[PDB]
């Protein structure tokens, strides 16, 4: 239908690869840069990334601030989903975990693009949703020497749709849990699980 | 025929590995003392179309056609030089060094936060007798998979 | 021969429900107790008869749990839900 | 004017398309993360949203470099107005408009007409002074521009919320040094 | 087409899980059965003279068995000592070959899943507690929850 505003995905997209830096600054708070004003000393984004996971500090405190930041993203887009467009699917009032497969079927598709999902629920108790190229972190690299030293790496990167999806059932309202896995498919990968 | 591949920064240094593509010439590091000498090459002949200059604008190199073979090169604007040593079968490259660009660096280097802008070791010897940088599990394969089509 | 009565009673058991023919499958096995009545000897093999009447004792057994509820014994309740007369009475 | 439809062009050819909305509520809900989580020091948040401009932008150049086949700009003047219109328009639909341009031709400023930063915004009573909210775009600028061998400081100056007159960010020049000692 | 249990003992005849499917949100109390039905199949690994294993090649689908409303089996791989067994409820069973080979793969499935939580070193000493409730995890949907991938 209407389709008047637009700003690219690329700015976007780094701009979502790059909360988690942002974070672990936030928890460690010379290059003088503001020298009008003030002064910088440096930020190592290769190896603020590299000092999570690379030196296994106590980031499980920092892990709920990756937690936080998708619930207030996740409350506050449902009502801006329909001044997105209006397509009569739009309401949000007739069923309570069984229009999260639906509402994660557009705004899955207006922040990561595809989808693709192969959604399974065991007896409509607990619904989980998986995908196999996930579009930030199927455009990231490795240093060759193996993957799985990598795969210890990119941990911090899944925690940020976890307060997307936890937002949207905290805007229906909820206390309902939610765990995430990495998977692996066999043809040319990773899982959401919640309750 | 194309003989071998090299990456070069601002900073005056060579990041291309292990040669191949036809850098081993069986598929139809020692050199890095080469490294300076192409570098030397270009930036002296960088100089020189430098100093002739129409039209109130720069002049980039496109490609120093020696004996025996060519050299094709793109010198960004930001200071990248993407080089490639041909051996004049087929024209400048100055398409296919856009795609390698726009497509395979900046979407799988400086993307990936993993993995550096790969200036300097945290200290000041950028200029010369460093270690390189690009190691990459996919970068590397995908390169090689793009150019196996040409040798 | 335990797989063919296995076979057997899967026959029997593509229809045999609340004793309209489950009365006819558990009589089928009650005749199919020639297992234990054709070979039943000392010194023979290490006890594969009494293997096989413990086998065909749980399937009496599920006759009689069986076929109009009344008792079970061992608290099984292996009949879900869906004529020798051994057991007249609970006790 | 080929430089006029350069971004036209781009926005046809680049078919990458969020709505503007969904990127204000992501960039306000950051900033609301860095107020929560901080001590509510407005001015203690400009330093970080800037860190985080500066090594979010100078990341950003070279996908603008590639997008944009361009040389490098050796005056203010001309790179002045090619970021005041492609180097924004190819990502933020905007053509902010370079005025009060300086006569030494060292300085200048740039009014934007609008900005998808800040277009649904309001802040409050404890936050009306001592911040600057696009203070990533002084960091996305500066980090930017030094990647490309001139150390310009660009610092934001009015918001319009912040004295509510108009949008303006004070720009400076500095030297053009390029790399040198290829002997080593 | 749907188990009854899921069993896994490892060489030492210590049971890993007596997984049973449903025991919340459903019946209860039959898992003591399922757990006995388990144990009588661990005690009766080989007895009276009926030998499931003539191909040392590949462990295949070994000696089916009946007993009181269930239809159990064995596959002993007889690598690293691993001893996991699968029952199905005999009420609906079709009882052919196809379905014989069915099972068959489907084990051969599970020892699969068994086999990639076994070597996930993205936890290390995973070995007491929530490796159970994670392979449980990955049992739940193999078998089961199929019901809205259309």
């Amino acid at each position: 239908e209407n389709s008047l505003p637009k700003v690219s995905q690329s700015v976007y997209q780094m701009l979502l690869n790059e909360m988690v830096p942002l974070a672990m600054g936030i928890e460690r708070q010379r290059l003088k840069i503001e020298e009008h004003h003030t002064v910088d000393i440096i930020r190592s984004h290769n190896l603020i990334h590299e000092l999570y996971k690379a030196d296994e500090e106590e980031k499980e405190k920092v892990l709920a601030r990756l937690r936080n930041i998708g619930f207030q993203i996740g409350l506050k887009l449902s009502e801006l989903l329909i001044f997105s467009n209006n397509p009569n699917l739009k309401f949000k009032e007739m069923d309570l975990l069984l229009i999260m497969k639906f509402i994660c079927r557009d705004v899955w598709k207006q922040i990561f693009g595809k989808q693709i999902d192969n959604l399974k629920t065991n007896h409509r108790g607990t619904f989980y949703l998986l995908d196999y190229d996930y579009r930030p972190i199927q455009s990231f690299s490795l240093e060759e020497d193996a993957k799985n030293e990598e795969l210890k790496m990119i941990e911090p990167f899944l925690e940020i749709p976890v307060g997307i999806i936890r937002g949207v059932l905290s805007s229906l309202g909820y206390s309902s849990e939610e765990v995430i896995c990495l998977a692996s498919f066999i043809d040319r990968g990773v899982s959401f699980h919640v309750q | 025929g194309i003989y071998s591949f090299w990456i070069f920064d601002r900073h005056c240094n060579c990041i291309f590995d292990r040669e191949w593509t036809l850098a081993s010439n069986s598929a139809s590091k020692q050199n890095e003392e080469d490294a300076k000498l192409l570098y030397g090459m270009i930036f002296s002949l960088r100089s020189i179309t430098q100093k002739l200059s129409k039209g109130s604008v720069k002049n980039d190199i496109r490609s120093i056609s020696t004996g025996k073979y060519r050299v094709h090169t793109y010198c960004t604007a930001s200071g990248l030089w993407f080089v490639l040593l041909s051996d004049f079968k087929q024209q400048s490259y100055t398409q296919v060094l856009q795609y390698i660009y726009s497509h395979i660096y900046v979407k799988y280097v400086s993307n990936n936060l993993l993995s550096p802008y790969d200036f300097a070791e945290n200290e000041n010897e950028m200029r010369g007798q460093g270690t390189r940088k690009i190691t990459n599990r996919n970068f590397i394969s995908v390169l090689e998979s793009f150019l196996a089509p040409m040798v | 021969a335990f797989q063919l009565i296995k076979n057997f009673i899967e026959s029997i058991s593509i229809e045999y429900r609340k004793s309209v023919r489950l009365l006819e499958f558990k009589h089928y096995f009650i005749t199919s107790m020639l297992s234990y009545f054709e070979f039943e000897n000392v010194s023979n093999p290490l006890l594969c008869e009494i293997k096989a009447e413990l086998l065909m004792l749980k399937r009496d057994n599920w006759v009689q749990g069986v076929m109009a509820t009344s008792g079970y014994r061992l608290m099984d309740k292996n009949y879900p839900n869906s004529k020798e007369t051994f057991v007249d009475e609970t006790v | 004017r080929s430089l006029k439809a350069m971004g036209e062009e781009i926005w046809k050819n680049k078919t990458e398309k969020i709505n503007t909305e969904l990127f204000t509520l992501t960039y306000g809900s950051i900033v609301a993360q860095l107020c929560q989580d901080y001590e509510r020091d407005f001015n203690k948040v400009n330093d970080h949203l800037y860190s985080m401009g500066y090594n979010i932008g100078c990341r950003l150049i070279e996908d603008f470099l590639a997008r944009t086949a361009l040389p490098r700009c050796e005056n203010l003047v001309k790179t002045s107005e090619v970021l005041s219109k492609c180097a924004f328009k190819i990502f933020l639909n905007i053509t902010p408009n370079i005025t009060n341009w300086s006569h030494n031709k060292d300085t200048f400023s740039l009014i934007l007409d609008e900005n998808p930063l800040a277009d649904f915004v309001e802040l409050p009573m404890d936050a009306m002074k001592s911040l600057w909210y696009s203070n990533i775009l002084c960091g996305v600028l500066k980090g930017s521009l030094e990647m490309v061998q001139l150390d310009c400081d660009v610092w934001f100056v009015s918001d319009i919320l912040r004295g509510d007159s108009q949008t303006e960010i004070k720009v400076k020049l500095n030297r053009i040094l390029k790399d040198e000692i290829p002997i080593g | 087409l749907r188990p009854c249990f899921v069993s896994l003992i490892d060489e030492s005849d210590k049971p890993i899980l007596i997984y049973v499917p449903n025991e919340a949100e459903n019946e209860m109390n039959d898992v003591l059965k399922y757990n006995v039905l388990s144990n009588i199949s661990l005690d009766y690994f080989e007895s009276a003279l009926v030998e499931w294993h003539s191909l040392d090649s590949k462990p295949l689908l070994k000696s089916i068995f009946q007993l009181e409303g269930v239809s159990v089996f064995a596959m002993l791989i007889k690598q690293t000592g691993l001893k996991i067994v699968i029952g199905f409820e005999q009420k609906s069973l079709s009882g052919a070959d196809d379905e014989f080979e069915a099972i068959n793969q489907i084990f051969e499935t599970v020892r699969k899943i068994y086999i990639r939580v076994k070597c996930n070193p993205l936890l290390v000493s995973g070995d007491e507690k929530s490796i159970i409730k994670s392979l449980e995890r990955k049992f739940d949907e193999l078998f089961i929850s199929t019901e809205v991938e259309l």
